[PDB]
């Protein structure tokens, strides 16, 4: 009965994202309360489950997601209070108005305003007000809102037989019931600490490479020894370092690998984007295209008479229905996310015979890490020369592969100490390890030692700095991004090991080979019926999380980052400060 | 070509007996989406007849079209219906997007996902029984550890092929010890006169010269004989001329 009540709710969210009217905001609500009533009329009937006598593993993996009572364990006034503060903390992030304190007569908005100022601005003081006033006008009232929120979710976790709320995000990684493949809830803490020790020389060479090229832009603002100022990372927080590629380009005389100039003159449309890129999937050995994906999806923005949010997501609606939604544009980056977002939808195409509790990824990061292995294999020169988009005789030397390697170094490797810095902070604010006067003082002290970023303005306890993101302000998991890269490199290594390609992993290509199709499809069709510690052994052969293909992916880069930083200083310190004048 | 179809656990029965089936406008024209079966080919049915043929009319999801196979088990092939190992007939499917569906999902027709035991082939099981796999009962209500497998469909023409409404007509062929009654179509050729030619009629084989006959004949007879016990007249199989 969950294939009809959630299906009426999730199609109203697809109808709202296609047509934004005043009658469509309430269409998500009246079809959405019946799923929330079915989420609580089933979970109260699932609380007295005897788990001491059931021997079937396919049934007991379904009942573990049904035994969770949810957020309605507590009283009626607190269940009203969690419904109150959650829509408040997401409205002020969406409709937040921020501007300059010097001239407040013009104040713009969120998405066209803050995005352009981190791309091509070089000014020191003008970009400093774009980072400080977002933390001084929106995040001031979050500290009365998060202090009662951090005591709310701790009482939700103690009655559901957990330690704290830090084990709630680690509860999806918990594997129990199988001898030899056991995985505790606290085993993810030391696994993240062990996987970081191999990438600690990888990020420290990336830390010295950014600061050495930025000496010419900022002579009297950046020290040769100390840490990074926070308002010059190319992003709002530092998750994507892709906007700093114009300041950290290794060779400007070498041309970049892109097909933006080659897509215009052949008169390509958005229909030819998804048609040629579907031939990547049938050549591997995945099944063919569905007809509801073609004549019903929105690839073109339907005029200027109606508004439509076209952020890239794959709508796993239900019962075998598969739909995508983005505004497809003619550039290089929109073709790679067309490869990425349909990599999720072909993962959901495999477990079509599995039920509703098994129609998910193996963890909260399995659905997005399996989508990026086709997106990493679409920007390679082996795939782009086979489709005829590039030149038939394009030059490929040792110096032009560094420019392709820095496209995968900035947005993938650079978020991984930032994923470690937030998720260690989010695990310890719910465990009660730090008090209220040390709530925000611990945040930039652990930032200055593990990512090398110092805030230029000191922030007191009345400001809430990490809740300016999308996932913290919507109460989402952030441990999915740390294993997003480790699973996408363990998959991309082990798939084209069977494709007999001799060379580096950045030049590898899984197309025109059916050996990687049957090795993947028996792992994609399992879902939640098999845990991730046995599904990893069928592909890469390792049940543990290891950082071996990440060191072999940037092995031409780690040679070159060693030789360029012979004179530079490796590492940072906790002594330099921009406000220490 | 039915306007109304039956449910997948409420299979109706339409007899095909004592008639001639014309597959030259149904199978040779082929307005359906897919045309595949096992056991016999569609080009073998024009010269092969059986005793009793049965068929039905039901619409499934598009992911349930792989369970319709001889010897198949699954969510539909072990709980809704079953095809036997000696299944002679063929299975024809066709999408029915806008005419068999309605808005907000086609909630008119239901399907059973769980049964208490494995069912036999040709079972019209429309019961509301509860599958049990635990320890304690629930006194016959959809409650604690008691599955309710009856749930309606979600057909609408803007959806994918995984649960697109596919009208599946399982035509079951069966030969018995009784003589055959339903036989497929067969093309005919022209007739020539005044020549020593070969004869391949409906019930007469031989050779000779066909001329005009001025003799009396019956509308039910096939051929006539003379006093010397050889064939001297044949009635047209298509028409009636001795």
């Amino acid at each position: 009965e969950a294939e009809d009540l959630f299906y009426q709710s999730s199609l109203a969210s697809w109808n709202y994202n296609t047509n934004i009217t005043e009658e469509n905001v309430q269409n998500m609500n009246n079809a959405g309360d019946k799923w929330s009533a079915f989420l609580k009329e089933q979970s109260t009937l699932a609380q007295m489950y005897p788990l001491q006598e059931i021997q079937n593993l396919t049934v007991k993996l379904q009942l573990q997601a049904l035994q969770q009572n949810g957020s309605s364990v507590l009283s009626e006034d607190k269940s009203k209070r969690l419904n109150t503060i959650l829509n408040t903390m997401s409205t002020i992030y969406s409709t937040g108005k921020v501007c300059n304190p010097d001239n407040p007569q013009e104040c713009l908005l969120l998405e066209p305003g803050l995005n352009e100022i981190m791309a091509n601005s070089l000014d020191y003081n003008e970009r400093l007000w774009a980072w400080e006033s977002w933390r001084s006008e929106v995040g001031k009232q979050l500290r009365p809102l998060y202090e009662e929120y951090v005591v709310l979710k701790n009482e939700m976790a103690r009655a559901n037989h957990y330690e704290d709320y830090g084990d709630y995000w680690r509860g999806d990684y918990e594997v129990n019931g199988v001898d030899g493949y056991d995985y505790s809830r606290g085993q993810l803490i030391e696994d993240v600490e062990h996987t970081f020790e191999e990438i600690k020389p990888l990020y420290e060479h990336l830390h010295a490479y950014v600061r050495a090229k930025l000496m010419n832009a900022y002579p009297s603002y950046i020290s040769p020894i100390g840490c990074l100022p926070a308002h010059l990372l190319g992003d709002m927080w530092g998750r994507f370092w892709t906007n700093l590629y114009s300041l950290t380009v290794p060779f400007g005389q070498k041309p970049n690998i892109d097909v933006t100039d080659a897509m215009v003159d052949q008169a390509w449309d958005a229909q030819r984007i998804f048609k040629e890129a579907e031939k990547f999937f049938v050549s591997v050995g995945l099944p063919n295209m569905t007809q509801g994906f073609w004549e019903n999806s929105m690839l073109t923005d339907p005029g200027n008479v109606q508004k439509a949010v076209c952020h890239p997501t794959a709508w796993d609606l239900g019962k075998g229905d598969f739909r995508i939604l983005m505004c497809t544009k003619v550039t290089m980056d929109d073709f790679l996310t067309a490869h990425h977002e349909m990599g999720h939808i072909q993962y959901d195409m495999a477990y079509a015979a599995q039920p509703f509790l098994l129609r998910n990824g193996a963890n909260e990061g399995f659905h997005e890490a399996v989508g990026e292995i086709m997106s990493l294999s679409a920007a390679t020169p082996k795939h782009l020369k086979s489709i005829g988009l590039l030149s038939p005789d394009f030059q490929e030397d040792n110096e032009t592969e560094i420019n392709f390697l820095l496209k995968q170094a900035l947005t993938i490797v650079g978020t991984l100490p930032f994923t470690y810095m937030l998720e260690k902070w989010r695990w310890m604010v719910f465990k009660g390890e730090i008090p209220k006067d040390q709530w925000m003082k611990k945040w930039w002290e652990m930032k200055r030692e593990i990512v090398g970023v110092v805030e230029p303005v000191p922030h007191d306890e009345t400001y809430c700095d990490p809740a300016s993101l999308f996932h913290v302000s919507n109460d989402y998991s952030f441990i999915r991004y740390y294993t997003r890269t480790l699973y996408q490199f363990q998959f991309q290594e082990a798939l084209c090991q069977a494709a007999k390609h001799e060379g580096p992993l950045h030049k590898c290509d899984i197309s025109n080979s059916t050996e990687a199709g049957q090795k993947l499809f028996n792992m994609l069709r399992l879902g939640k019926s098999e845990p991730w510690t046995l599904a990893l052994e069928n592909v890469v052969g390792a049940k543990n999380m290891n950082v071996r293909p990440l060191l072999n992916y940037f092995e031409p880069l780690f040679t070159w980052l060693k030789d360029q930083n012979k004179n530079s200083f490796v590492g940072w310190s906790t002594d330099w400060s921009p406000y220490a004048d | 070509n039915a306007t109304r179809f039956a449910s997948v656990y409420a299979w109706n029965r339409k007899r095909i007996s004592n008639c001639v089936a014309d597959y030259s406008v149904l199978y040779n024209l082929a307005p359906f989406f897919t045309f595949k079966c096992y056991g016999v080919s569609p080009t073998k049915l024009n010269d092969l007849c059986f005793t009793n043929v049965y068929a039905d009319s039901f619409v499934i999801r598009g992911d349930e079209v792989r369970q319709i196979a001889p010897g198949q088990t699954g969510n539909i092939a072990d709980y809704n219906y079953k095809l036997p190992d000696d299944f002679t007939g063929c299975v024809i499917a066709w999408n029915s997007n806008k005419l068999d569906s309605k808005v907000s999902g086609n909630y008119n027709y239901l399907y059973r996902l769980f049964r208490k035991s494995n069912l036999k082939p040709f079972e019209r099981d429309i019961s509301t029984e509860i599958y049990q796999a635990g320890n304690k009962p629930c006194n016959g209500v959809a409650g604690f550890n008691c599955y309710f497998p009856l749930r309606s469909y979600s057909f609408r023409p803007t959806y994918g092929v995984g649960h697109q409404p596919y009208r599946v007509v399982v035509l079951s062929f069966e030969l018995l010890h009784a003589p055959a009654t339903v036989c497929g179509p067969k093309k005919s050729t022209n007739l020539v006169k005044n020549k020593c030619v070969n004869f391949n009629f409906n019930g007469l084989k031989g050779t000779g010269v066909l001329t005009e006959s001025n003799k009396k004949f019956l509308p039910f007879q096939q051929f006539g004989r003379d006093i010397a016990d050889t064939t001297d007249a044949v009635r047209d199989p298509q028409t009636l001329e001795i």
